C-alpha cells in the first residue's frame, strides 16, 4: 500500500516536470537566437563584407547545427518519458494482480475453516453416531480432497 | 534597450511556483492513495471475519 502511493506520487511529478522542461526548451531557443543575431550585427566595424560574413556564420551555425541538435535532445527526452510511464503502468498491474491473488486465497481458506469449526462443535454433543457429525465429516473429506486437487 | 534579464527573472519566478505546488500536491495525493488502500484491507478483513462466523 505504501509503494502503490509512491508510484502515483512519482507519476504525477513526472507528467508535470516534462511540461516544464518542454517550455524551458522554447524559452531557451529564443535566447540562443537573440544572442546570435544580436552579436552578428556588430560586424559593421568593417564594411558590408563584414556584415555578410557575420550573418552567414550566425545563420549557418545556429540554424544548421545548434537548433536541430537541441530538437533531437528534446525528442530523446520525450521517448524517455514514454518509456518510464509504461514502466509505472506495468508496476501498478503487478501490484494489483498480487493483491487479488492473496484475497482470493484468504476466501478459499475461510471456506475450509468454516466446515472445520462446524465439525468441531458437532463433536461436543458427545455422540459419535450422530448423523449430523457423520455428514459433516463426509463433507470435510470432499473439501480437503478438492483443496489438494487444486494445489 | 532589450530587457532580457527581467524577462528571464519573470519566467523563472512563474516556473518555480508550479514546481513547488506540484511537489506539494503529489506527496499528499500519494499519501491519500496509501490510506484508501489500507482502509480497503481493513474492511475486507472485518467483513470476512463476520462472514466466517455467520
Amino acid at each position: 500500500n505504501n509503494a502503490s502511493g509512491k508510484l502515483l506520487a512519482l507519476d504525477s511529478q513526472l507528467t508535470n516536470d516534462f511540461s516544464e522542461k518542454s517550455s524551458y526548451f522554447q524559452s531557451q531557443v529564443d535566447k540562443i537566437r537573440k544572442e546570435a543575431y544580436a552579436g552578428a550585427a556588430a560586424g559593421v566595424v568593417a564594411g558590408p563584407f563584414g556584415l555578410i560574413i557575420s550573418y552567414s556564420i550566425a545563420a549557418g551555425v545556429v540554424e544548421g547545427k545548434l537548433i536541430p541538435e537541441l530538437k533531437n535532445k528534446l525528442k530523446s527526452v520525450q521517448n524517455f518519458f514514454t518509456t518510464l510511464s509504461n514502466t509505472v503502468k506495468q508496476a501498478n498491474k503487478d501490484i494489483d494482480a498480487a493483491k487479488l491473488k492473496l484475497t482470493t486465497e484468504i476466501v478459499a481458506i475461510g471456506e475450509i475453516k468454516t466446515e472445520t469449526e462446524t465439525t468441531r462443535f458437532y463433536v461436543d454433543y458427545d455422540d459419535l453416531m450422530l448423523s449430523l457429525l457423520k455428514e459433516a465429516a463426509k463433507k470435510m473429506i470432499n473439501t480437503c480432497n478438492e483443496y489438494q486437487k487444486r494445489h | 534597450v532589450i530587457p532580457w534579464q527581467t524577462f528571464d527573472e519573470t519566467i523563472k519566478e512563474l516556473s518555480r511556483f508550479k514546481q513547488e505546488y506540484s511537489q506539494a500536491a503529489s506527496v499528499l495525493v500519494g499519501d491519500i492513495k496509501t490510506l484508501l488502500m489500507d482502509s480497503q484491507d481493513k474492511y475486507f478483513e472485518a467483513t470476512q471475519t463476520v462472514y466466517e462466523w455467520c
